[PDB]
RNA sequence: CCUGUCAAACUCCAAACUUACAGACGCCGUUUGACGCGGGGAUUCCGGUGCGCGGGGUA
RNA sequence: AGUGCAAGAGCAAAAGAUAGCUUGACAGUGUUCUUCCCAACGAGGAACGCUGACGCGAAAGCGUGGUCUAGCGAACCAAUU
RNA sequence: UUAGGCGGCCACAGCGGUGGGGUUGCCUCCCGUACCCAUCCCGAACACGGAAGAUAAGCCCACCAGCGUUCCGGGGAGUACUGGAGUGCGCGAGCCUCUGGGAAACCCGGUUCGCCGCCACC
């Protein structure tokens, strides 16, 4: 039944919504790959009418880029609990978010013959945090 | 203006507000009357029928409403009962106010359709029909000749 | 399942099995498809014609039933494919089937994808089929020469017992050579 | 009428009902039919080509020939012969 | 079988009403036909409704009007015992009705007018402004019903 | 939850009925030639009424 | 939701969005429907072909302008190819 | 069909939920990036290579009706509406009779947790 039922990370976003850049060279270093663009919808009066336009760059981590990241991310962050996803995530900090599933996901980011993971098997908000508070740190 | 004009059920029906601008408001002041807080948990329920399809006016359904209902204070100002008017003027009547050339009228008022047989009116009271007098009343400022009927009550 | 105006997909939609839109395009040419399908361990290609109640296949071939020529080694590769699409071309023909067009189904028409080699083993077999032979890979690999270039950077088999240690893009040969004169169910 | 545009009052006749509605099965797209066949006209709201004019909806003439991939039907309007160019998609066999 | 009878004009009568008495070979008022019960039949009785009278007669009638109001395909030849012998099937009045109430023949089949062409009620009908459950003459009958109409127009 | 009402330009529904084609019966046509084809000659393009369904209008 | 614009209709591995590439908004010539139900009538419109040349795509295929129904103009004369 | 591929009809198949199943035909999840190929950033996906592990997802099998849907019984209802007819009624609006058709809502009880086709396969 187990080891195809526990947590495990996959991909860890960090990105940084500024409003119009100079910023990706910092998420590179603190990450250690290309950022992305992010183009933003909508026109509005933070001077932000243009559609297609850079207003700040992600970078999703994946594996070990992921790991070798947390282990000094986690570090920096205190909160736990009430912030954490009904899916077993959370976001902290310049944003850092961290999703978190089991084993048989690919089902459902797949092409072929996809499929919604059943609520039963989806990661929950405690089953997370045991998880992680089980990997250097603690709750609450 | 006569209820000769709008009395009869012979036009299509005409309600869409989304295609008809300038309605009158209604000069039906309330629909539920007396105690509206509690529920119809009295022994008495009488009614008054439409007997033939018709028009009514918001005229004189507020004249036949006002009519009953102002009567029943023969019961108190917070009596015991409660009056319910189950019709809504839902007809948009208009009138041709040049001569038949674009004659299309403006809209003048609001009718409501009853069918016959239909209840108007519905009163909820305790052994004390006053309310058979509030009627006798009512069907006299509305066109039909009508019908006062009672429902729960056994008590004769 | 909302309600009664709700619009409920068509079965093989739901089940992301079946793109209508590709099939409508596919079935305009009136000729049979090449069904090519693949699974983690198995490659699949059969010869589908049209129906009043749904599909016929007229000829199919399936890169387990390929051991039963000869194979020793795994299906799920390169040389596994090309040699399912001969073997299904070669049966195709057999049935009297002479030309068809490539279905892949949900796959991605990646240039030397294993979809394409069993194309190519199909056009082979005999079977006419429109195609664009620089989508294809370039014979070596069909061979398997990839895989056994891999093993050279070895240090520890490839293979998990299996056989060879090496691995043998010469095993490739000698199938197709087979496949080409004779033999049962052919 | 207000206007004497093809579409006009064909508001029902072209819509589907709420769970037919979206992309039809090919199947009856790719449907072959032989010359001399009966087929009945009826325009399939979710297919845009191949149409024939809304007035015909509901006639069943014969197929007579085709021209490209779309059939020839003959049909007779009112007492008047025509010829109307239809896809599968639009076509039911009689019986 | 039944009887069927025209009792009501054509003047104002719908035209697809009229061409079907017309099929049923009724082209005047009084004039009678023998109908098979078929639901094609029933359908075209049933549309002429209300401009007619029709029942299934007794044996007894039937052979009355044949007898009185039968006539050939052709000529003014009475339609007697001896006729029906030497010209149909059967060898006597009586046997012709007996089929075509059995719906084993009709009155052409035996080279016989379609159309039996009675005479006006003596006596008068029951008014052809209401059916026969309100009094009038219009519509199905008994078969005491359709009789009585028959042999007062015989 | 409970409770009071509606739609010519609303529809989860849904007739009677109208309508394409085909078969069957009926009727009709093969000396009264139907169905149809080609040609000659028109008149006619102020209409009205009853009933059913209407739209406008106090009528 | 979006799909340029009335209204109604169509569309979800798309007919919408993003990206890239491209010029089929191509020349010639037709069939058919519409314009004008039935039922004759022009311009105009549309559907569906073919011949030629192309674009994209692995390919089936799609592209006869915009998802569909409005956005149109005779003879004479002039200019233009 | 002790798990597969392509489909037809396109909710009777949807939504939600329970139980069962794999040294192997198998499908998956899974493991992994030298290659073909790939991410406007990530072998996530796509693509390729492969079996250390698992039946927890998916999937297949058995079942549940609470919601949605399909069809049926009984009731609503031969009601509403309606094709044909009337020197029937009514000041009229309209109604009635005869004849031929005939509903919707809703309630109660059943049904429905897909059916079928081709191919392959201890
Ligand atoms: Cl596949
Ligand atoms: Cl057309
Ligand atoms: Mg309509
Ligand atoms: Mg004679
Ligand atoms: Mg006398
Ligand atoms: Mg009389
Ligand atoms: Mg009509
Ligand atoms: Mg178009
Ligand atoms: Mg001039
Ligand atoms: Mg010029
Ligand atoms: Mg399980
Ligand atoms: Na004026
Ligand atoms: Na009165
Ligand atoms: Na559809
Ligand atoms: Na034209
Ligand atoms: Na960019
Ligand atoms: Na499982």
């Amino acid at each position: 039944f187990h080891e195809m039922r526990e947590p495990r990370i996959e991909k860890v976003v960090v990105h940084m919504g500024i409003g119009h850049a100079n910023a990706e060279d910092i998420l590179g270093e603190i990450t250690g790959q290309m950022p992305v663009r992010t183009k933003a919808k909508r026109t509005v009066g933070e001077f932000d009418i243009r559609e297609g336009d850079p207003i700040g760059a992600k970078v999703t981590l994946r594996d070990e880029m992921a790991e070798e990241f947390l282990q000094t991310a986690l570090p920096l962050a205190e909160l736990a609990t009430s912030q954490f996803d009904d899916t077993g995530n959370f976001s902290f900090g310049l944003d850092v978010t961290v999703n978190l599933v089991r084993p048989g996901y690919r089902v459902a980011k797949r092409d072929k013959a996809s499929r919604s993971i059943p609520t039963k098997h989806r990661l929950n908000p405690a089953d997370a945090v045991a998880f992680i508070e089980s990997t250097y740190d603690v709750e609450v | 203006k006569p209820g000769a004009m709008y009395r009869n059920s012979s036009k299509p029906a005409y309600t869409r507000r989304e295609y008809i601008s300038g309605i009158p408001g209604k000069k039906i002041a309330q629909f539920d009357m007396g105690n509206n807080g509690a529920g119809p948990t009295y022994p008495a329920q009488v009614e008054l029928v439409v007997e033939k399809p018709v028009q009514i006016r918001h005229n004189a359904l507020e004249a036949a409403r006002v009519a009953a209902n102002r009567y029943v204070q023969n019961s108190g100002a917070a009596a015991n009962y409660k009056f319910r008017i189950r019709k809504f003027p839902f007809h948009v009547i208009r009138e041709n106010k040049d001569g038949m050339r674009a004659p299309f009228g403006k809209p003048v008022g609001t009718a409501a359709r009853v069918h016959g047989a239909n209840h108007i009116f519905i009163a909820w009271v305790n052994p004390d029909p006053n309310v058979e007098e509030a009627w006798r009343r009512a069907k006299m400022k509305v066109t039909p000749t009508i019908n006062i009927d009672s429902s729960p009550a056994g008590n004769a | 399942a909302t309600g009664p105006r709700y619009k409920v997909p068509m079965r093989r939609r739901r089940e992301a099995r079946t793109d209508y839109h590709q099939r409508l395009r596919l079935l305009k040419s009136g000729k049979p498809r090449l069904v090519a399908r693949k699974s983690n361990k198995h490659v699949r290609a059969q010869l589908v014609t049209l129906g009043p109640n749904g599909d016929d296949t007229l000829a199919s071939a399936h890169s387990s039933d390929l051991a039963e020529y000869g194979w020793e080694a795994p299906t799920g590769n390169m040389p596994s494919a090309y040699l399912t699409g001969l073997l299904a071309g070669l049966r195709a023909q057999e049935a009297g089937v002479e030309e068809a067009v490539l279905d892949i189904g949900l796959n991605s028409p990646t240039p030397g994808s294993k979809v394409f080699a069993i194309q190519e083993g199909a056009i082979d077999a005999g079977l006419d089929i429109p195609h664009n032979d620089d989508v294809l890979a370039d014979w070596q690999r069909t061979r398997g020469a990839h895989i056994a270039e891999y093993d050279e950077q070895l240090e520890e088999p490839l293979y998990s017992g299996d056989f060879d240690a090496a691995d043998l893009p010469e095993h490739f040969d000698e199938l197709r050579e087979t496949l080409l004169d004779g033999d049962i169910e052919l | 009428p207000s206007s004497n545009g093809p579409l006009e009052g064909t508001r029902g006749k072209l819509k589907n009902k709420p769970r037919d509605r979206g992309t039809s099965p090919p199947q009856r797209a790719v449907e072959e039919f032989d010359d001399g066949e009966k087929v009945h006209l009826k325009i399939d709201p979710s297919v845009p080509n191949g149409r024939f004019h809304p007035r015909f909806d509901g006639q069943t003439g014969t197929v007579e020939g085709k021209q490209g991939d779309a059939y020839k039907v003959d049909i007779v309007d009112g007492g008047k012969e025509k010829t109307i160019i239809v896809t599968a998609a639009h076509l039911r066999r009689q019986e | 079988m039944h009887a069927l009878v025209q009792l009501r004009g054509e003047v104002n009568m719908h035209t697809d009403i009229q061409d079907t008495l017309e099929m049923l070979n009724i082209h005047h008022v009084n004039h009678c036909t023998l109908v098979p019960e078929t639901d094609a039949y029933r359908g075209m009785v049933a549309k002429v409704n209300d401009f007619v009278a029709f029942g299934e007669p007794s044996q007894e009638t039937l052979e009355t009007v044949l007898a009185t109001r039968a006539e050939p395909l052709e000529g003014d030849a009475d339609v007697d015992d001896e006729w029906v012998a030497e010209h149909t099937d059967y060898d006597d009045i009586s046997g012709l009705a007996f089929a075509l109430l059995s719906e084993e023949t009709t009155l052409r089949e035996q080279g016989l007018s379609p159309t039996l062409r009675l005479h006006p009620p003596r006596g008068g009908h029951d008014g052809v402004k209401h059916p026969v459950k309100e009094g009038g003459q219009l519509g199905k009958h008994d078969t005491e019903g359709i009789d009585d109409l028959l042999e007062a127009m015989r």
